[PDB]
RNA sequence: AAAUAUUGGCGAGAGACCGAUAGCGAACAAGUACAGUGAUGGAAAGAUGAAAAGAACUUUGAAAAGAGAGUGAAAAAGUACGUGAAAUUGUUGAAAGGGAAGGGCAUUUGAUCAGACAUGGUGUUUUGUAUUUCACUGGCCAGCAUCAGUUUUGGUGGCA
RNA sequence: GACGUAAGUCAAGGAUGCUGGCAUAAUGGUUAUAUGCCGCCCGUCUUGAAACACGGACCAAGGAGUCUAACGUCUAUGCGAGUGUUUGGGUGUAAAACCCAUACGCGUAAUGAAAGUGAACGUAGGUUGGGGCCUCGCAAGAGGUGCACAAUCGACCGAU
RNA sequence: ACUAAUCGAACCAUCUAGUAGCUGGUUCCUGCCGAAGUUUCCCUCAGGAUAGCAGAAGCUCGUAUCAGUUUUAUGAGGUA
RNA sequence: AAGCGUGUUACCUAUACUCUACCGUCAGGGUUGAUAUGAUGCCCUGACGAGUAGGCAGGCGUGGAGGUCAGUGACGAAGCCUAGACCGUAAGGUCGGGUCGAACGGCCUCUAGUGCAGAUCUUGGUGGUAGUAGCAAAUAUUCAAAUGAGAACUUUGAAG
């Protein structure tokens, strides 16, 4: 007999490999693995890592954003890495010249680098430069800026976004809302 | 004469029988949960059916193995025979039940004289 | 094909032995068994047959004659854990134990082929059996009673008790 | 499909996974949203707050064609013109002669003050405008034109 | 007028449909037999065999029918007819059996069942040159010796 | 690691050596029974079932969390400030497949009840922590840099 | 009382698969984890809603802002 | 005392603990400049394993769709029986024997009216209860001949 302590058999909660299907991503999951395991740089550990993560842990990371970690002195000619697909924008007019390394870029994304002069690869053609990742840089997508996330935290005093189909007066703007008509939340 | 293995033992040889098939007639043979909750058998009271568990499982370097000492694997036709020539030693060819004896004895002509192990030589003999 | 195929296929190689780290360590006999003490045999064609020890084997086993002409058993050999000792002794050095070796005692040769499906003692077996109870008989004939006892069987009584019985 | 729904999985379980004390009934809490006052009050209040009630006055016949009003900010004004002519007027910014951007034939109702435009002079015609867009166009040098 | 519905009727074509307790209630003489005064209700029942070639004829029996025979690829297809399961029953055989029997652990007994390796094989002259005509192995089960691990049980030594 | 001057040996990171008998019911399997001990009749309700609680004579077949409109979370996929061809049109080997314009939905701005109004002083702000990266550092470590994200204070739009 | 063996509201069909917080049943395997009968509110007491309790999906990180714990010091309590 | 009270030891056994083997789960890992069936694989280490409701995963099976196995098949497919065997932990699969006569499998994927022991379940069928209860109101029949194979019930006669 054992004092099980805590939850005994308990899975790691962490995802082992990903759960998508796509052969090419497995096939460069079996590039990263063996280079996470065969080098000693913490940075392909974490790329690696991130690189099971689902469509919505892989937002959409804009050139915009890029264009920002460019201008985060210090990484001027630093190479820019990104898990997930990588999108263009319209907000920024001047994308200065750099390499960008992400799974994937739309058509403007992919126009707008080029027509930066920029250098998109690919995360095969970023282990042929960077095995250890010489002078890269990490950039994540904003996670927090879903639908659903403003849908979390309900409770009265939480001021959430309610789960609603259809929106607008006369929904969830009575009695409870407002201290005119019986409370307020 | 097979590549020599651990020594033999199935751990439980036994069947498992459902519950209270014995004495019923329409009680399927094959094993199940009986998952009531007066059950007996679902917690094991000493003196009364334990159903299968993994402790019950054979060892791994003995799964899918004859007590001959094969892995059987069945064929249809002499084709289907030449992915396993190289591997008499492992694998054990079988025949089908749905195989003609006409065409049964040109296969065990073919594999016999290739010395693939068979096993069901004397199946829908002629005499 | 009513079974396709297992795709992951084992090796066909035999992977030699391990370097096992075992020696052929000499046997140390007890304290009882001296080259020349009376044994009984116990199990066997001549279950409780006295006899008389003449010399340990590499073959880790017993050369054991009681006198042929007395007991009516020959030289042989016996395993070590079948025997009881006596603390009866009697002198051997007077008899020489030489030539009987494992070799000499190969049974015959038995194959696959020349088999005896249905169902003649060496002549020197003989003599050598002679020579040796030359001096035995000479030897024994020293201390009144051991022939009878080298010749008699041995059996238990009632009651008598062998975790009390001193032999 | 149905060969992973779980009741496939489920079946043999007596319950089918709706419990053995509950044993699940038609519909045990009413039907709808029913009893939101009597014994489903918390639910429509702590998690559907301003549910019960209503409040402003009842538009008769409101028709969305009046308030049609896309929104355009100052940021997504570029994109109206086309990307091979966008970069060609990035550069060369011609106040004697400047792009214009029918947003009313883009269909883009009021042009709101996102901001940050490069000072490039640009027409803009649309239907309405904020305070600060026309000053954010005006530092820049563009002029807005009014079209209904 | 058109574009639009159509489970009625007719016609036409299809089905990732059902396959005779399903599918129309109805694959068959079904809205039938059958019940109810009536309003109504409402069935069960598809398949021998390629071909009836549907068992002539002999015989016992009053006859049915049986035994023969004979047709038939099959009569273990005979109109009580594709295959023919079980519950149930009979017969034979096998067993056991003192108010249950039935099951689990393991074993005896009895019945019954696959497997070894009997290898091209330490080769050893083809009767006008491919039978190595002696085996090399491990198949099973044991025993002994030496060990390693776990541990048990003493007996003796020195010491504080 | 020990023994060894070494050579190597070894009880040293998991059993070898030798011998015998048999090669089949011998071992083993299955089974039937007997034996020792044990075993309540199962499903369900219940705190409580073996119950003097209820369903269950038996057996074959049928037989019960499906479908869909709207969605939620999560995941997978494509595209991605866009997105969605299949309302329709063209086309066709023809309910297929392929192609195509239009708007149109949802997002790209919210906010008020409404009139309306409608998001940059700043490097799109600061602070704290923050993976990773970079400079130095044999290496700790030091710094510089800090994505996402956590909390806070700001700023801006709307409402009062 | 009887109104076709049906009567404190006949029978036939449709609505209609009327209804149900109530009873009964809910069909394969094996794994891994693993509960509650409690807060509050309800014409609420055989039921629901919530909080809790469970699994699963995971995410950010890597030895910590921790701990059904003791000790030091320091309180506070009105039971024996 | 085989009681009481007390104490000394020795001993017995739990799925308790310790050691080992094996299985599975989990965690940590290691495993590609010509070394491996080219990795959700293999390998190493260690810790664990109860559990209804409930949850999740990996699995087998049924009806069908697409592709594939130039798969099987009248010298015998499917089904069925089989104290015959084999494989799996099981879902089950495979083979052998017998009947049988015409379609059916394995793999990958897709789909579903998809897995039975229950529901005073339905339909159909057969049981023990069983050659038993019962076949007893109405006074009541008998002899003979005849038909007929067969007579208590038929005919007739003679009675009552």
């Amino acid at each position: 007999g054992i004092d099980h302590t805590s939850k005994q058999h308990k899975r790691s909660g962490h995802r082992t490999a990903p759960k998508s299907d796509n052969v090419y991503l497995k096939l460069l999951v079996k590039l990263y693995t063996f280079l996470a395991r065969r080098t000693d740089a913490p940075f392909n550990k974490v790329v690696l890592k991130a690189l099971f993560l689902s469509k919505i842990n892989r937002p959409p990371v804009s050139v915009s954003r890029i264009a920002r970690a460019l201008k985060q002195e210090g990484a001027a000619n630093k190479t820019v890495v990104v898990v997930g697909t990588v999108t263009d924008d319209a907000r920024i007019f001047e994308f200065p010249k750099t390499t960008v390394a992400a799974l994937r870029f739309t058509a403007g994304a992919r126009a707008k680098i080029v027509k930066a002069g920029g250098e998109c690869i690919t995360l095969d053609q970023l282990a042929v430069r960077a095995p250890k990742g010489q002078n890269t840089l990490i950039l994540r997508g904003p996670r927090n800026s879903r639908e659903a996330v403003r849908h979390f935290g309900m409770g009265p005093h939480k001021g959430k976004a309610p789960r609603i189909l259809s929106t607008g007066r006369k929904f969830e703007r009575a009695r409870g809302r407002r201290r005119s008509k019986g409370f307020k939340v | 004469a097979s590549l020599p293995h651990p020594k033999i033992v199935k751990k439980h040889t036994k069947k498992f029988k459902r519950h209270h098939s014995d004495r019923y007639h329409r009680v399927a043979e094959n094993w199940r949960k009986q998952k009531g909750i007066d059950s007996v058998v679902r917690r094991r009271f000493r003196g009364n059916i334990s159903q299968p568990k993994i402790g019950y499982g054979s060892n791994k370097k003995t799964k899918f193995l004859s007590p001959s000492g094969h892995k059987t694997f069945l064929v249809a036709n002499v084709k289907d025979l030449e992915t396993l020539t190289m591997h008499t030693k492992t694998y054990a060819a079988e025949i089908a039940h749905n195989i003609s004896a006409k065409n049964r004895v040109v296969i065990l002509a073919r594999a016999k004289a290739l010395g693939i192990k068979v096993t069901n030589p004397k199946g829908r003999l002629a005499l | 094909s009513a079974q396709k195929a297992p795709k992951w296929y084992p090796s066909e190689d035999v992977a030699a032995l391990k370097k096992t780290r075992k020696a052929a360590r000499p046997q140390k006999l007890r304290a009882s068994l001296v080259p020349g003490t009376v044994l009984i045999l116990l199990a066997g064609r001549f279950r409780g047959k006295r006899v008389v020890y003449l010399k340990h084997l590499e073959d880790n086993t017993l050369l054991i004659s009681g006198p042929f002409k007395v007991n009516g058993v020959p030289l042989r050999r016996v395993n070590a854990r079948y025997v009881i000792a006596t603390s009866t002794k009697v002198s051997v050095e007077g008899v020489n134990v030489e030539k009987f070796n494992v070799e000499y005692f190969a049974k015959e040769k038995l194959t696959k082929k020349e088999k005896k499906e249905a169902k003649e003692i060496k002549a020197e077996r003989v003599e050598d059996q002679k020579v040796v109870d030359k001096a035995l008989i000479a030897e024994i004939k020293k201390t009144p009673l051991l022939k009878q006892y080298l010749s008699a069987s041995f059996s238990l009584k009632n009651g008598d008790k062998p975790h009390m019985l001193k032999f | 499909p149905s060969r992973f729904t779980k009741t496939r999985k489920h079946r043999g379980h007596v319950s089918a996974g709706k419990g053995r004390i509950g044993k699940h009934r038609k519909h045990p809490g009413g039907r709808g949203m029913a009893g939101g006052q009597h014994h489903h009050r918390i639910n429509m209040d702590k998690y559907h707050p301003g549910y019960f009630g209503k409040v402003g006055m009842r538009y008769f016949h409101k028709q969305q064609a009046h308030f049609w009003k896309p929104v355009l900010n100052l940021d997504k004004l570029w994109t109206l013109i086309p990307e091979d002519k966008r970069d060609q007027y990035l550069k060369s910014a011609s106040k004697e002669t400047a792009p214009v951007i029918d947003t009313l034939a883009a269909g883009y109702g009021k042009i709101l003050g996102k901001g940050r435009i490069p000072n490039v002079p640009v027409i803009v015609k649309a239907r309405f405008v904020s305070k600060l867009a026309e000053e954010k166009i005006r530092a820049a040098g563009g002029v807005v034109e009014l079209i209904a």
